[PDB]
């Protein structure tokens, strides 16, 4: 990740993946 | 009122007692069903309360032990005698003290430990003792080896005497309960008899043979040509060679004239300046005041002459708006339950033992005790170990006590009553000051470990960043350097060389005592030795005021003293008794004994000991390196433990291996404990269950059936190893570093 | 004299006295067979 | 039988102490516990320190039920007093427990119903890995 | 002065005693007058007056013994960590005024005197009693964290 | 039941002296008694005792 | 909560019922063993695991069993 | 003379309050009213936990970014060489 | 490291707000009887 720009693609994509890990803990409980 | 009372005859001495193993108690005479038998045996082999129940033979049985232990006492007494006379480089170390290291033991050769023998010096070869015997010959004017072989044989005497006794008065005369009870004349007697003429025989021995002989060795006199101590004793005029004020006779004492037996009868500070100890002429003063002064407080309780003082009017004068009724119902407490006595007896034994071992190496009253480093250590370790097992001896019969003694329907008195009416709010505050003192002493090491670990020292709690200097003992120092000056205008000198004031004194190289300095890292010291001390009264207060009931189990007297736990319910009840608090205060007290001989061990290598040369330059052992070191647990770990710990381990193939072997040994044992404090009484019962099936299969199947030990014993093996562990690991470390390097 | 036999037939009195013989034994052994770690038979 | 009711009779002289009562007692339940004596005796109370009891009636009420039947106990055994003891609700409903039927547990008596009482040795209960997937542990049966 | 020492209320059955300490003329009196323990008063106002003492007490132990105890800098980060130490503060109060008050009980406080005389609880013990304390104590701890620097790192009278 | 000092040999298989010998001390002869074998074992159990009373069927090696 | 179950070996020694300290043992008309006596435990409620009921029946294994289960005020012996 | 009773169940059980002030007013109005009008917004706990949060959030970022050179010792970086790998590494 | 002003904003927000948020949050959760 030597570039600026790739650091807010690696960002939004965790991003994303938490609110998928969110809505699979929620069907979990 | 007072008067002799005797029982004659009151159990045939035979062998049939002695034949049925279990005998005193009727609930395991019978015999051993399971092998639970051979432990509760010895267990409570000496419970004498528990066994009978009325005071008379509890008390015969209490005097018998008693002169059997004393018969012990003497033959372990006479055997170190007869060592320093057999065994003993003694007459030549005489002849030179300052580079003779004493030695009363040697090894047969039989597997290679011949060289346990180590050059001692003065041809011989032998295991160097620690135990300052030959200081106190020394100081006795002990000076040849016959005069050693007759006291061991007359220990061995009284030995006999002893046990003698110990026998007449169990089973030809034996007194009865009345005769005990009888506490003012045994007070009477205990202090003009035993204390008083004991320190005034004792001043008689120094005054006579002590001073005379001790004078003629300071003077360089070759020890054989020193008269015989009886040679100034029938003859006046060789004795006042010296002290001339025994030219005047017996005549100054009887004038009251006496101010003239300055000579002999001295006041003055300090030590011997070629010896490094007390004058002896001072302590010969000290033990003619301190016998009169027992004697004439020997008279103050009354007996059947008319005059005297009761200790029955004295306590319930003392009642005052606070606390009740006073001190009320305490004289039927210590007079009928011999452990309310011996609870008092223990906490103040342990603590005087404390008061010696502190006092001891600040005033060395022995010569040349000061320069050998490591005889002044030992001493100090095992009289510091001695009174922490006392103390919490106390604490357990105290609670003994309350267990099964006390009872209310007398105990209205409210002293106790109020004391035992308000735990709740006792132990409370304890607790929260305890915490307290935990945090403000141990959070600042943490404190100096983090800042040292983060690269900046200036944030730390140091000498040089943010200071924590005590005053209040910086204060005291000065008030007792100046005490012979203003407060002290007789006393020539200060009491001590450890206080501010004076100079530093050589024995001929090595350095005996200095002024010792006081700062931050002296500061936090105290404050964890009063955190951990804190902590250990608290366990053992807590445990002794529940010893009868609480919130959890009301009726725990019911049950005893000695159980393992109440069931898994409640969420839980294990270690809830009385005897689990003194399990549990021995960790604790062990904990600050072993810091406060570090903190000495280290502090005395570092600011006192040394070796100093010519034109005064003085260079201690480690160098001074305590005031900025200690402040943090990693100088503790690796200035402490890491460095002094190099002179052990690398002791095999030497004079010292056997302190190397044995701190592995100490080390396996501590280990070994963890195996019982960790685990619980099923496992074990359930696993020897598979090694009595291999039995019956073969039929080896014993008949007294393997149960697991209790879960009682599971924790006092434990407990027991642990600190065998400990105190061995300590030991074993410190004589081996001080023995090679002081 | 019986009961002086009897006592003497306990476990910790024959135990401490059989021990000793052994280690009596054991050391007397050492004493005249010293250093002994391969058998020379 | 028609259980004792409760009544204000007088209290043990007890000059206090720091084991009485907290705020359970007022947000949740509390026992209370009655008996008669005698004459004027000494006696140890189940919370740390000595009262004197009074003659006839005495009252005397604590936090928890394990403490009246320690209390009580000890009375039936030393003193050869009988008692009784209930529980108070904080809207003041009483409620009365020991002497349910008048006779202590010990002795048998008519009109009593037996309640966890399985007909089978302890040694025949089922596995618990038949009863999987179905809340009967292996003794309720 | 006979026997100072006594039960509460005069009855031996609950937990303590009547000791000088807890009870005494002039202890009750200066318990009394304090602003939590103030019955009648609106709770805004006994929050407002306890941030404010407590704010203005506390800049000592950040200001001299801190990181930044030695830079021209030296009362504002002490001042700032105080006032980070009150809101964090009111957050702990907040969490706890949700967890422990429900908006539909009358009042857990006490009703009666020390006699019994039936007076009336405390409004403290309730929800929006509990939230108007946080809110007043907020506010007084920073106005007193404020004063406090104020006082100190601003005007003269050094101590 | 069995006779009067008859060694029996157990088969209760939660009982501590289960395949071990006992001789029978006094079986009650009621009518409606569930365990009414009496038997004393020369070796205590967990517990300390060493009677116990067994039904006939749960008790017979001879 | 803890449930506490009386199997049929009871021989009536009312030991149980006289170490309970909490009034939750009681005994009970049951004929069969000796005396028509049986142990019954109508207050489990009250029950706090002490287990002093089990340390005393003087039973093969036992007759009395007490079952931990759900904690409670009155079971976790709390006085505060 | 007796400490029970069913009716006065609070007398009997201790809830007594110790140190009761019952004074409805101690301060000045004025006082109060610009107290209430200024500290009164902040009584909604629901706005503002969700305040104190962001605040607080908003707070340390500003300061943990827009920090001085001087101030902090992890911000002013190294300003010297780096040692050496004991096994010529670097 | 090419922004080098990220581990100035993160840390902060992750080892003290995101701790002081969940365990607001969590005792909440926890001490709440429904
Ligand atoms: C002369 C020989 C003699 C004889 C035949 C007896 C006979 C008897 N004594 Mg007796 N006694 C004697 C001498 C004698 N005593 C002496 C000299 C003393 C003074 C110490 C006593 C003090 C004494 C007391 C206080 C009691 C008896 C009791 C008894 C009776 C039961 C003793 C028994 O079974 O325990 C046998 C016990 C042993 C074999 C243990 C001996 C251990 C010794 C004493 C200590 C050794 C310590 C040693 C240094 C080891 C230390 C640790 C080591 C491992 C490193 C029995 C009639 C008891 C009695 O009648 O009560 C009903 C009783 O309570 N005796
Ligand atoms: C607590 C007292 C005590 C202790 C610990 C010892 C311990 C010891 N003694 Mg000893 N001894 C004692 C009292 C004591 N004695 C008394 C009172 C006397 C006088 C009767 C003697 C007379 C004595 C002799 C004569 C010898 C020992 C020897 C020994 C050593 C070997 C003993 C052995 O293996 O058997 C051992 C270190 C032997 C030894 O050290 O051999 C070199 C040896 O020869 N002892
Ligand atoms: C703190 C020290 C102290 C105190 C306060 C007392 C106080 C007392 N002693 Mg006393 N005494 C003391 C130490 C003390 N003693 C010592 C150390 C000895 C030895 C004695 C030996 C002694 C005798 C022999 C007598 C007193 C008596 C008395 C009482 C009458 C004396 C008087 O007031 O005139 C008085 C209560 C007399 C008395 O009748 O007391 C009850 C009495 O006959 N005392
Ligand atoms: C003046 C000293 C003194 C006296 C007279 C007593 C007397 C008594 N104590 Mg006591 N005690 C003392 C000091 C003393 N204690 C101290 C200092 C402590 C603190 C550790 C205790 C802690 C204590 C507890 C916790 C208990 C007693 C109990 C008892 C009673 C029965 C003791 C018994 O049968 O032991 C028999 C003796 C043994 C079983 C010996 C055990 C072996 C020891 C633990 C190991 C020794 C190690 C040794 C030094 C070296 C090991 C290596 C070597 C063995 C190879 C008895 C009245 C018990 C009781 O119920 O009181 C009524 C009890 O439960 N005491
Ligand atoms: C090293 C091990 C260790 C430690 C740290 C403790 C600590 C403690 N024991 Mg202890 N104990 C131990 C081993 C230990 N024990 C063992 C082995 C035994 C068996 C014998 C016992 C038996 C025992 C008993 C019987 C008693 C204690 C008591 C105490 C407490 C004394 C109060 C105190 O000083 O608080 C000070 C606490 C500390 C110094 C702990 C360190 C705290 C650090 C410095 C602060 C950290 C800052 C911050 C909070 C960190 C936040 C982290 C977060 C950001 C993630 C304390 C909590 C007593 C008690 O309960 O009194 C209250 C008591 O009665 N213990
Ligand atoms: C240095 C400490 C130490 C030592 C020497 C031992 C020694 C032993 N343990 Mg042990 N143990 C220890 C610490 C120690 N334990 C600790 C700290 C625990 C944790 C509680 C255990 C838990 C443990 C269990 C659970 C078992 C042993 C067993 C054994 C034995 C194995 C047989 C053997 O090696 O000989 C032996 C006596 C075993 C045994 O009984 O052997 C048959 C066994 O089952 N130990
Ligand atoms: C299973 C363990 C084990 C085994 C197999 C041996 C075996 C041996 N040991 Mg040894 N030893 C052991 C444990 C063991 N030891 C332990 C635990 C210790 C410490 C107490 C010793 C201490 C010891 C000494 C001090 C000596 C031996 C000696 C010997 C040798 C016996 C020569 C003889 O008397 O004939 C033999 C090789 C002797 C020898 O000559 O070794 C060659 C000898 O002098 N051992
Ligand atoms: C180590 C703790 C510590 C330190 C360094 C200070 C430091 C200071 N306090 Mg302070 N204070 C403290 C604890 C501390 N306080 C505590 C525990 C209280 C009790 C609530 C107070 C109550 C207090 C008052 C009431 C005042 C100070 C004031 C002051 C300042 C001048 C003195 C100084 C900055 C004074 C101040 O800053 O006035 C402008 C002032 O008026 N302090
Ligand atoms: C599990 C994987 C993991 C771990 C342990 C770490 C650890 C760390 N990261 Mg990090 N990071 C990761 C993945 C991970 N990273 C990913 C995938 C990305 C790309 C989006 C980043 C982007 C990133 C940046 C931009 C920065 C860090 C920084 C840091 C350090 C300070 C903590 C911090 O601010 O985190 C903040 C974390 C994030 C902003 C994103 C989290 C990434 C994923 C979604 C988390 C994984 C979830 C995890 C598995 C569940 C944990 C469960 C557990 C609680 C039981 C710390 C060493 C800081 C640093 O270098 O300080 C020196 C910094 O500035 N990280
Ligand atoms: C220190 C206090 C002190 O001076 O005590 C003085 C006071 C003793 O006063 P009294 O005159 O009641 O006591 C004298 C005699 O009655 C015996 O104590 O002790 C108490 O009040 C209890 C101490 C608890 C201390 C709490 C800490």
């Amino acid at each position: 990740s030597i570039s600026d720009s790739q650091i807010i693609v690696a960002l939004v994509s965790a991003f994303i993946t938490g609110i998928l890990a969110l809505r699979l803990g929620k069907s979990l409980y | 009122e007072v008067k002799i009372m005797v029982e004659k005859d009151p159990v045939k001495t035979s062998f049939e007692k002695w034949a049925k193993p279990g005998h005193f108690s009727r609930t395991l005479a019978k015999g051993p069903n399971t092998t639970t038998w051979i432990w509760n045996l010895h267990a409570d082999a000496h419970d004498f309360d528990s066994h009978t129940n009325d005071l008379e033979e509890i008390s015969r049985k209490v005097f018998s032990a008693h002169f059997g232990q004393l018969a012990v006492i003497f033959i372990w007494l006479s055997g170190m005698y007869f060592h320093g006379a057999r065994f003993s480089n003694y007459e030549a170390w005489l002849s030179d003290p300052t580079h003779i290291k004493p030695s009363a033991q040697v090894v047969w050769p039989i597997v290679g430990q011949k060289i346990l023998n180590g050059d001692v010096g003065g041809g011989f070869q032998g295991i160097q003792i620690t135990s300052g015997f030959f200081q106190l010959w020394r100081a006795s004017g002990i000076t040849s080896e016959l005069q050693l072989y007759t006291t061991a044989i007359g220990g061995l005497i009284f030995a006999a005497l002893m046990l003698f006794a110990g026998w007449f008065h169990y089973h030809k005369a034996a007194p009865k309960l009345a005769w005990f009870q009888n506490v003012e004349s045994m007070l009477n007697h205990h202090l003009a008899g035993l204390l008083g003429l004991g320190s005034l025989a004792w001043a008689g021995h120094q005054v006579h043979v002590s001073l005379p002989i001790n004078r003629l060795l300071d003077a360089g006199v070759d020890p054989k040509e020193i008269p015989l101590p009886h040679e100034f004793i029938l003859n006046r005029d060789l004795l006042a060679q010296l002290y001339p004020s025994f030219s005047k006779g017996l005549t100054p004492f009887f004038t009251l004239n006496w101010s003239e037996y300055s000579d002999f009868l001295t006041f003055r500070g300090g030590l011997n300046p070629v010896t490094g100890g007390l004058w002896l002429t001072d302590t010969a003063h000290h033990h003619l005041a301190i016998a009169v002064l027992f004697l004439v407080a020997g008279h103050m309780y009354r007996t059947n002459f008319g005059i005297g003082h009761s200790m029955k009017e004295i306590l319930e004068a003392h009642k005052g708006p606070f606390t009740g009724e006073g001190h009320k119902g305490l004289y039927e407490i210590l007079t009928t339950s011999w452990h309310a006595q011996l609870a008092i007896n223990l906490a103040m034994l342990g603590s005087l033992t404390i008061i010696v071992a502190h006092h001891m190496y600040a005033m060395p009253p022995y010569p040349y005790l000061a320069t050998d480093y490591a005889t002044q250590l030992s001493l100090f370790t095992h009289h510091m170990w001695i009174g922490g097992f006392l103390v919490v001896g106390a604490a357990a019969h105290a609670a003994i006590f309350m267990v099964r003694d006390y009872d209310p329907t007398t105990q209205y008195n409210n002293l106790l009553d109020r004391v035992l009416r308000h735990r709740d709010a006792i132990i409370s505050h304890l607790n929260w000051v305890c915490i307290f003192l935990g945090f403000h002493s141990f959070g600042l090491y943490i404190h100096n470990d983090t800042m040292s670990a983060l690269g900046r020292p200036q944030d730390m709690f140091s000498d040089t960043a943010i200071q924590l200097q005590p005053v209040f003992a910086q204060w005291i120092q000065n008030t007792h350097a100046l005490a012979p000056s203003l407060t002290a205008p007789n006393a020539t000198a200060s009491t001590s060389l450890t206080w501010g004031g004076g100079d530093l004194v050589a024995v001929g190289g090595k350095v005996a005592l200095l002024p010792i300095p006081l700062g931050t890292a002296d500061f936090l010291v105290h404050h964890i030795h009063a955190f951990t001390i804190h902590v250990t009264v608290l366990i053992l207060l807590k445990g002794v005021l529940f010893a009868r009931s609480s919130r959890l189990i009301p009726d725990k007297a019911n049950l005893g003293f000695r159980f393992p736990c109440d069931g898994p319910g409640r969420g839980g009840t294990c270690q809830v008794s009385a005897w689990d608090h003194v399990f549990l205060g021995l960790f604790w007290m062990y904990n600050a004994i072993s810091v406060v001989i570090f903190h000495f061990s280290w502090k005395m290598q570092s600011d006192v000991w040394g070796s100093i040369s010519d034109q005064g330059v003085v260079t201690h052992i480690t160098g001074g390196n305590f005031a900025q070191s200690s402040i943090t647990i990693n100088g503790w770990l690796r200035d402490f433990l890491w460095a002094q710990a190099s002179q052990v381990i690398q002791s095999y193939g030497s004079s010292l291996s056997a302190y190397g072997l044995l701190f592995l040994g100490a080390h396996f044992v501590w280990a070994f404990s963890l195996m019982f404090l960790f685990s619980g009484r099923g496992y074990w019962q359930e696993l020897i269950e598979s090694i009595v099936w291999a039995h019956n299969k073969l039929k080896v199947a014993p008949a007294i059936q393997p149960r697991a030990l209790s879960i009682v014993q599971g924790r006092a093996v434990g407990v027991a190893h642990y600190l065998l562990g400990g105190i061995a690991t300590t030991w074993a470390f410190f004589l081996a570093r001080i023995i090679s390097v002081g | 004299m019986q009961d002086v036999k009897t006592y003497l037939s306990t476990a910790p009195v024959l135990a401490t006295l059989w021990f000793g013989f052994l280690a009596g034994l054991l050391i007397e052994i050492n004493r005249f067979f010293p250093d002994a770690l391969v058998l020379p038979l | 039988t028609p259980p004792t009711l409760n009544a204000d009779t007088p209290a043990p002289i007890f000059g206090g102490s720091t084991g009485g009562l907290l705020r359970k007692a007022q947000v949740e339940e509390f026992y209370v516990i009655t008996w008669e004596s005698p004459k004027e005796q000494i006696f140890e109370m189940p919370t740390g320190g000595a009262a004197i009891m009074r003659s006839g009636p005495n009252l005397l009420k604590l936090a928890r039920k394990e403490q009246c039947l320690a209390l009580g106990a000890r009375l039936r055994t030393k003193f050869k007093i009988q008692y009784q003891f209930y529980r108070v609700f904080p809207n003041g409903e009483v409620q009365y427990l020991h002497p349910k039927d008048g006779v202590y547990p010990e002795k048998v008596n008519a009109g009593r119903s037996p309640v966890g009482v399985n007909n089978r040795s302890i040694g025949k209960n089922a596995n618990p890995a038949e009863l999987k997937f179905a809340h009967k542990q292996a003794y309720d049966l | 002065k006979y026997q100072v020492i006594e039960p509460l209320n005069g009855d031996p059955f609950i937990g303590g005693f009547e000791t000088p300490v807890t009870s005494s003329p002039l202890i009750a009196w200066y318990l009394s007058n304090l602003p939590a323990y103030r019955t009648a008063v609106a709770p805004l106002l006994r929050g407002v007056e306890i941030g404010l003492a407590h704010g203005y007490l506390l800049v000592g132990p950040f200001v001299l013994t801190g990181p930044l105890r030695n830079s021209a800098v030296r009362g504002e980060a002490g001042s700032l960590a105080a006032a980070g130490l009150v809101t964090i503060l009111t957050m702990c109060l907040t969490i706890y005024g949700i967890a422990s008050f429900k908006e539909g009980e009358p009042s857990k406080a006490p009703s009666l005197t020390l006699t019994g005389r039936q007076k009336d609880a405390d409004k403290l013990q309730t929800a929006e009693g509990w939230a108007s304390f946080t809110g007043g104590w907020f506010f007084g701890g920073l106005s007193g964290v404020a004063w406090a620097y104020i006082l100190l790192y601003v005007l003269n009278l050094p101590y | 039941g069995p006779k009067r000092g008859s060694i029996v040999k157990v088969l209760r298989r939660e009982s501590y002296w289960f395949n071990d010998t006992g001789k029978v001390v006094a079986v009650d002869q009621a009518p409606g008694v569930r365990y009414p074998v009496v038997v004393r074992f020369d070796k205590v159990n967990y517990a300390g005792v060493s009677t116990n009373n067994y039904s006939p069927d749960e008790l017979e090696a001879a | 909560a803890h449930s506490v179950k009386i199997y049929d070996t009871c021989i009536g020694c009312t030991q149980c019922v006289r170490a309970c300290p909490t009034d939750v043992l009681e005994m009970v008309p049951w004929d069969g063993c000796k005396a028509s006596q049986i142990a019954s435990a109508p207050r489990t409620e009250d029950c706090v695991g002490c287990k002093r009921c089990e340390s005393a029946c003087p039973t093969d294994f036992l007759s009395v069993r007490v079952y931990l289960g759900a904690e409670t005020t009155r079971s976790m012996g709390l006085a505060y | 003379s007796v400490y029970f009773d069913l009716g006065e169940i609070d007398n009997t059980t201790g809830n007594w309050d110790l140190y009761g002030n019952d004074d409805p007013n101690r301060y000045n109005g004025f006082q109060n009213k610009f107290f209430e009008t200024f500290a009164g917004a902040f009584t909604k706990r629901g706005l503002l936990l969700k305040f104190l949060v962001l605040g607080g959030a908003t707070t340390i970022g500003y300061l943990g970014s827009t920090s001085s050179p001087d101030l902090l010792a992890i911000k002013n970086g190294p300003k010297q060489v780096p040692v050496m790998g004991p096994r010529g590494r670097k | 490291m090419t922004a080098s002003y990220l581990p100035s904003i993160f840390v902060p927000l992750i080892g003290l707000v995101f701790p002081a948020i969940t365990m607001a949050s969590l005792f909440i959760y926890i001490e709440q009887d429904e």
